[PDB]
């Protein structure tokens, strides 16, 4: 979906409603001021920092960073409160989030499935200007094109060794049909993050592991083969150590022992670009007996890198819940949207978003192709945002203003 | 099994090389001169006689006993037995002496020696489909295979079809099935679809060679003893290798194994275990308890025809408090086996086996020569007049001759002279 940053290559000011980004001008030309100051080698182990208001594309701004960067670096999301598990040490939960952001650039032969598709747990078609052939659906690539929105007729490129596909365009509506037969093994580039190696090389996850068993806690002995192997393709020139971007949310809620770990592992040359975001005005840290701006300890804001995001305006609004509407396969009136983003003005996007997919169904129970005003409605009716769930249990609770005006 | 090589004691044999056979014709008469053979006519009808009661299934624990003196066709007809058994046949020759080991048992070598006559005739003709998956639903089902040097798809029996469900397919499996009820898979495994990152998967398994459709020919001709030889190894050199006094590499464990592998085979159909003959030469050698061993052997149906040859009339029993017997058999296994008596050949019968021996060997000779050498096999043992061919053809090339005449023959018995003029000449 996400498709860069979206900003001009030599002015850097970005432009309203490009490269699947939306909105947010003073945090995205903020953001490629960063990009720069690494590039440069101004800014040298240096974390970033997105504060801003709820649901204000703090993840998208960041995977924009990553996209524009290279081509194929390691982005990897990750909220503070995963770190705290039942099971797993929160040292074993931060390692496994760097080795997810560290990746290896190794050019290996591996074949290539490119050709055009005939579609239908199921069957999909392939075809080529030279030969034809039917292929079976595996469970996990059903759900690795779907997320990809392939269509019938497009064309697409599937490496077997990672399982990814790509799209690489349309015969009709474009590029025209490859030649050859499908698979084809060429000299590609493969970049693999740390922790895959590690998942890879490892005991392989059983079916239904949260129903059982210990986490994806790897074996100090396993990681240790990894690191040795990668250590002897850097010096070979084999492998070339590529340093992707950590996305931290959530991160009020990180320990003072969380940020003396961040900082031992930001202190490496290799380090990857953390960014940090946090949702709150004012918060105290944990660990730490004192307050601070973020949840941030006296030490860090300092050598932070702070950028802020804003309010959506209903403009702004307006094509992102579009945008999502047909990810979801909607279809609106233009009254419908106009309440939708109206409902995003004083309750979250996150909430707005929820109306959606609860609408559809009141819409297919009414029967219509055209999902209205009274559909949308019933949703914010039926389902309460977090603002006023809470004002319905306060009221019921305890009736704090009475029927004369009088409190108490 | 297609790895394992016979390895066979050919020196044992090579003063038999001459030998052909067991010259006779339909109605049983054995011949004048036929198959490399020179009279013994009683000998040669008596075991063309026996050589027909194993082929009738009748030698009901028996054997064969060869009594007679030094060189009179007693190891010649022993071989002349197998020869006439059937095609690529075990043939094991040993000695009394040869028993008498330092590190093995009286029996461990006797055990391995009778791993040497009973063979194993293959006749397995599979047809191999090697090669990837690429799955195909027809009305029973269509796998396009893909190797290193071609590719080919078939529409497969519905018989494989119920095979291939049992053991978990994919698109992109190397796999070995075959026509003659055969079904063997390998889940996931292809070179191919490997990245760099693990090497201790070892999940993946390399493009087979070749194309996909191979006839697979296999015609196997060897002793047991072969099995056990060429499975101790953890083997063209093994041919030249045994220095290690112990010999440690055959134990008892990894014969059951060979054992269950070879009734596998049987129950199959795929090949027949077929028993040989054992000659055992200086048969009053051996212990009292080799004896009951042989008694043991003899009363297995996969048992080997054990053929003995003594040279004494009376001997006394070993490992028995001086009890004299004939031949040195004890009478609870001379019963067990039928004797046949050789005959020793006179001076025109010895100079008839001489031209046999030079034309084999490739010893030019005069007549005179023939003669002169005949007077030493009846003066002397045929065995020691035999060996005079070789030194005076040497003797004869060195004086410049192809043909060997009586002053080059004359030369040898002064050169190489035998054990009993030799002891008497130093007094
Ligand atoms: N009847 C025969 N015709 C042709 N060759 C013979 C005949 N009899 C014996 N020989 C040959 O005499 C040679 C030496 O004798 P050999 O060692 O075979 O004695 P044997 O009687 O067979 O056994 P043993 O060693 O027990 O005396 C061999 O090459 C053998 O083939």
């Amino acid at each position: 979906h996400i498709r860069g940053l979206g900003v001009d290559a030599d002015t850097l000011e970005p432009r309203p409603s490009s490269q699947g980004l939306v909105g947010q001008e003073k945090a995205r030309k903020a953001a490629a001021v960063v990009l720069e100051m690494i590039k440069q080698g101004k800014i040298a182990g240096r974390a970033v920092l997105i504060a801003g208001p709820p649901s204000t594309g703090k993840t998208a701004i960041a995977m924009g960073m990553a996209q524009s960067l290279g081509q194929d670096v390691p982005f990897t999301t990750l909220a503070a409160s995963e770190i705290f598990s039942l099971e797993m040490s929160k040292t074993e939960a931060l390692t496994q989030a760097f080795r997810k952001s560290i990746g290896v650039r190794i050019k290996e032969e591996s074949e290539i499935m490119e050709g055009e598709v005939v579609e239908i747990q199921g069957k999909l078609t392939i075809k080529t200007t030279d030969m034809e052939a039917i292929y079976d659906m595996g469970s996990k690539m059903i759900d690795a094109m779907t997320k990809e929105r392939v269509m019938a007729g497009d064309i697409i490129s599937i490496d077997k060794s990672s399982g990814k596909i790509t799209k690489l365009g349309r015969s009709y509506a474009f590029l025209q049909c490859p030649e050859g037969e499908l698979q084809k093994r060429k000299e590609v580039v493969h970049t693999v993050s740390l922790h895959e190696i590690d998942v890879i090389n490892s005991r392989t996850q059983g079916f239904l592991a949260l129903f059982s068993g210990d986490t994806g806690e790897i074996r100090s002995e396993i990681r240790d083969q990894i690191n040795t192997k990668v250590a002897e393709w850097k010096e070979e020139g084999k492998a070339e150590i590529v340093p992707g971007v950590l996305f931290i949310d959530e991160v009020h809620m990180l320990d003072i022992e969380c940020f003396s770990y961040i900082n031992r592992a930001l202190e490496s040359d290799l380090a990857p670009i953390v960014i940090m975001a946090s949702n709150r005005g004012v918060s105290r840290i944990r660990g730490t007996d004192y307050k601070s701006p973020h949840g941030l300890p006296l030490d860090f804001l300092d050598r932070v890198v702070i950028i802020n995001t804003h309010p959506y305006t209903p403009d702004e609004l307006r094509q992102i819940l579009s945008i999502r509407a047909q990810e979801e396969e909607v279809d609106l009136t233009p009254d419908a949207l106009a309440l939708l983003t109206k409902i995003g003005q004083e309750a979250g996007l996150r909430y707005a978003s929820n109306l959606i997919t609860t609408s559809q169904l009141i819409a297919a129970k009414r029967r219509a192709k055209q999902v209205g005003v009274e559909d949308v409605q019933r949703s914010f009716k039926l389902f309460y945002d977090p603002a006023r769930s809470v004002r319905f249990v306060q009221e019921s609770e305890k009736r704090l203003i009475g029927n004369d005006g009088v409190v108490d | 099994i297609s790895e394992v090589r016979g390895n066979t004691r050919d020196h044992r044999t090579a003063a038999h090389t001459h030998i052909k056979g067991l010259g006779l014709n339909s109605s049983g008469i054995a011949e004048k001169q036929a198959a490399g053979f020179v009279g013994q006519c009683a000998a040669r009808e008596a075991c063309g006689v026996v050589v027909d009661l194993i082929k009738a299934h009748k030698m009901a624990g028996r054997g064969v006993l060869l009594a007679g003196g030094p060189g009179t066709g007693k190891t010649a007809l022993a071989l002349a037995i197998s020869q006439e058994l059937g095609t690529k046949i075990p043939f094991c020759p040993i000695t009394g002496s040869e028993i008498y080991s330092t590190e093995v048992k009286k029996t461990e070598v006797l055990m391995e020696n009778f791993r040497r006559a009973i063979g194993l005739r293959v006749r397995e003709t599979k047809d191999v489909y090697e090669g990837e998956v690429t799955e195909m639903t027809p009305e029973t089902l269509l796998i396009g295979l893909k190797s290193a040097r071609g590719q080919k798809k078939l529409r497969l029996d519905p018989s494989i079809y119920e095979a291939i469900q049992k053991e978990r397919v994919q698109v992109g499996d190397v796999i070995y099935i075959e026509t003659n009820t055969g079904a063997c898979k390998r889940v996931g495994r292809s070179d191919a679809y490997a990245t760099e990152f693990d090497l201790e998967a070892e999940e993946y398994v390399p493009i087979p060679k070749g194309e996909v459709h191979k006839k697979k020919e296999i015609v196997q001709d060897v002793t047991l003893h072969d099995l056990d030889v060429a499975n101790a190894r953890p083997i063209i050199s093994m041919m030249g290798q045994l220095m290690k006094p112990k010999m440690t590499e055959i134990t008892d464990k990894l014969r059951m194994e060979i054992n269950k592998v070879v009734q596998k085979y049987i129950n199959q159909g795929v090949a027949e275990l077929i028993p040989g003959v054992l000659f055992i030469d200086e048969a009053h050698m051996l212990d009292i308890e080799c004896f009951t061993y042989l008694n043991k052997a003899l009363e297995s149906p996969i048992a080997p025809i054990v053929v003995l040859a003594s040279n004494r009339g009376i001997a006394t029993i070993r490992g028995a408090d001086d009890l004299k017997a004939a031949h040195g058999i004890p009478p609870d296994f001379l019963q067990r086996l039928l004797i046949i008596p050789t005959h020793p050949y006179e001076p025109d019968e010895i100079r008839r086996i001489v031209r046999i021996r030079a034309q084999t060997e490739g010893v030019q000779l005069t007549d005179a020569a023939v003669d002169r050498v005949a007077e030493h096999g009846v003066r002397i043992s045929l065995r020691y007049c035999l060996q005079l061919l070789a030194p005076a053809s040497i003797l004869a090339r060195v004086n410049g001759r192809t043909q060997v005449d009586v002053q080059d023959i004359a030369e040898a018995e002064e050169l190489f002279l035998d054990a009993r003029r030799s002891a008497n000449i130093l007094t």
